[PDB]
RNA sequence: UGGCCAUGGAAGUCGGAAUCCGCUAAGGAGUGUGUAACAACUCACCUGCCGAAUCAACUAGCCCUGAAAAUGGAUGGCGCU
């Protein structure tokens, strides 16, 4: 194990490179197995998704094989948490399909905020429970007959702001999930030419 | 009653510990061996039992 | 169903499993049953009627409540349908030694099993599904007097017929 | 066995100036001096570089437990440098399920009375190690701030109030009370 | 995939016969926590950072634990690193 498998992994990546002349480098990021399965089910017919390591630092060996240049441009961009998407359809269409899929995934306590997150005026869906968790920071909440109702549309977290722990937990209890993303596109490979999501 | 993050901070100091099976020494939770020369750095350790 | 007692439509589903016969120990209704207008003894009788004459060696019970009328169905599990297609039927009370005979062939019968799978598996068609259901069998032991393991590798059938 | 030589370097920053009378480092900068003696560690505290940029610590013919000191001297000088530049700031939050541990500093930082711990009539007076200065913080309700240059003295003084507030003859898993160190940061970050 | 035996409940988890395939980058028909039972949590394969050795299982030397007695006490004594 892990000598024959390592050789089998080299055979997987080279065959995918030989089959498809176009690859889409996608950042994995905070991602679930459930997400990856959903993406597999959506992109089943056309594309083939892969997730690699520093044996993707091995496109060099494909470029060595009595043929290819152009794969030399792709070596610096295999950094961070990276996985590939091999495919033959198109480039701008596939970019739109990747952007369109995505997933919610609830608040990460500590990380940055991508958009201006809000709390709409609505009931929590509980009995006479702790209103003190909501009112600790600066939110107007009443016990309007049993249910804890928020009485105003207020912005908690703004763009480029750090998400606190107590406010993250309250958003998770409310089922408000603007944070996270799913997966991001950093760079592209299209028959030799490189693009930067443009 | 008591703020949760504040609680877990005081747990860290009181309850997130290893205990020696020979000498009952209270030890840091990463511990593989005991401190105590009295029990010869036993290595028979157990976790401190959590309050239910 | 939220505030007091109201059916706006009620096509409510919940998943019970196991149900060869009535069952003395039951555990069918309560919790989910009575609140929602489905009773207990009548619901058990309806559950017996659907899961009667096959399967009597364990079954699955999705219960779609139409206000007061439950629609029990038998959604297929792989090992259940293998045990249904065994050497039937010595149902209950000897029995006893035990339910693991497991020499009942099924070559082209499992083709129907891979077809009846609710898509699932993230497959590249039956070629891989044949390998899965040929090993799901804890009891059966594959064709005539074969093993499961590595005979699966050399399949020469039903690649294009199962879609 | 006897390792023919070991060493390390401690890159002092251009703000600080360190000086060594033999084996007795004295480190001075923004906040103040911090002397420390190592007569008891047995090493060659060379100091090299124009602009006096790095402190080197050889250790010749060391065995395993003698070579264990090399890094700990190097590290102690690192803290000494940090103390001089940034200065240490230990923060400790009070915790209770009832009796809200009433703290009050006294002379300057020196004294720390710790009243009403667990509903006890005994008022704990806790002095601070010379240099360290306690202060009751704002922007956080039940929380102290110990600041000072010499880390050793700070963390000791933190412990002093941590063990002061201890529970005897009770289930300490149940009774989680006292003033515990929450955070070991600096007076200024840069 | 409420897999099978076990219904008293074990859908990975009081126990035991089993014990493979898919997706696979890859996850045991499951190390535990805990559950009536789940859930929820926790325990490979791979990356990001950092920057050369790292780690396991035995084995035998000194040292230490194991190592409790009654008048005050005996490597002969003083002492000795
Ligand atoms: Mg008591
Ligand atoms: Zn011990």
């Amino acid at each position: 194990d892990r000598a024959t498998w390592k050789s089998n992994y080299f055979l997987k990546i080279i065959q995918l490179l030989d089959d498809y002349p176009k690859c889409f480098i996608v950042g994995a990021d905070n991602v679930g197995s459930k997400q990856m399965q959903q993406i597999r089910m959506s992109l089943r017919g056309k594309a083939v998704v892969l997730m690699g390591k520093n044996t993707m630092m091995r496109k060099a060996i494909r470029g060595h094989l009595e043929n290819n240049p152009a794969l030399e441009k792709l070596l610096p961009h295999i950094r961070g948490n990276v996985g590939f998407v091999f495919t033959k359809e198109d480039l701008t269409e596939i970019r739109d399909m990747l952007l369109a899929n995505k997933v919610p995934a609830a608040a990460r306590a500590g990380a940055i905020a991508p958009c201006e997150v809000t709390v709409p005026a609505q009931n929590t869906g509980l009995g006479p429970e702790k209103t003190s968790f909501f009112q600790a920071l600066g939110i107007t909440t009443k016990i309007s007959r049993g249910t804890i109702e928020i009485l105003s549309d207020v912005q908690l977290i703004k763009t480029g702001d750090k998400v606190g722990a107590s406010e993250a937990t309250l958003l998770n209890m409310l089922n408000i999930s603007p944070f996270s993303f799913g997966l991001i596109i950093q760079q592209v490979f299209d028959n030799g030419s490189i693009y930067n999501p443009e | 009653i008591i703020e949760p993050s504040l609680r877990q901070l005081a747990q860290k100091y009181n309850c997130d510990k290893m205990i020696c099976r020979k000498c009952y020494a209270r030890l840091h939770p990463r511990a593989v061996n005991c401190r105590k020369k009295k029990c010869g750095h036993t290595n028979n350790l157990r976790p401190k039992k959590k309050v239910k | 169903m939220p505030p007091k007692f109201d059916p706006n439509e009620i096509k409510v589903v919940y998943l019970r499993c196991t149900g060869g016969e009535v069952g003395a120990t039951s555990a069918l209704a309560p919790k989910i049953g009575p609140l929602g207008l489905s009773p207990k003894k009548v619901g058990d009788d309806i559950a017996k009627a659907t899961g009667d004459w096959k399967g009597l060696r364990i079954t699955v019970k999705l219960t779609i409540q139409n206000r007061q009328a439950q629609i029990e169905v038998v959604p297929s599990a792989s090992a259940l349908i293998i045990k249904a297609l065994k050497e039937p039927p010595r149902d209950r009370k000897k029995q006893k030694n035990i339910k693991h005979s497991g020499n009942i062939t099924f070559d082209e019968i499992v083709n129907i099993a891979r077809q009846m799978r609710h898509r699932s598996l993230a497959r590249e068609l039956s070629g891989t599904i044949k390998e899965i259901l040929g090993t799901a069998q804890s009891v059966g032991c594959n064709v005539d007097g074969r093993h499961p393991h590595d005979i699966i590798d050399d399949i020469n059938s039903g690649a294009v017929e199962c879609p | 066995m006897k390792t023919i030589l070991s060493n390390q370097t401690v890159d002092i920053p251009e703000n600080v100036d360190i000086s060594l009378k033999g084996r007795t480092v004295i480190v001075k900068g923004p906040r103040g001096t911090l002397r420390r003696d190592f007569n008891h560690i047995n090493v060659e505290l060379s100091l090299l570089g124009k602009k006096k940029k790095r402190l080197r610590v050889d250790k010749w013919w060391g065995n395993r437990k003698e070579l264990a000191t090399v890094r700990t001297i190097c590290s102690h000088v690192q803290n000494m440098i940090k103390g001089v530049t940034l200065g240490f700031r230990y923060k400790m939050r009070s915790v209770y399920a009832h009796f809200p541990i009433n703290v009050v500093i006294q002379e300057n930082g020196s004294l720390v009375e710790i009243r009403n711990f667990l509903g006890e009539k005994y008022i704990r007076r806790v002095r601070m190690r010379p240099g360290v200065a306690c202060s009751v913080s704002q922007a956080q309700k039940d929380e102290l701030v110990l600041e000072g240059n010499d880390i050793e003295l700070v963390s000791n003084s933190a412990a002093l109030i941590q063990q002061a507030t201890t529970v005897k003859n009770k289930d300490i898993r149940k009774f989680l009370d006292g003033i515990y160190v929450s955070e070991k940061g600096t007076v200024q970050q840069a």
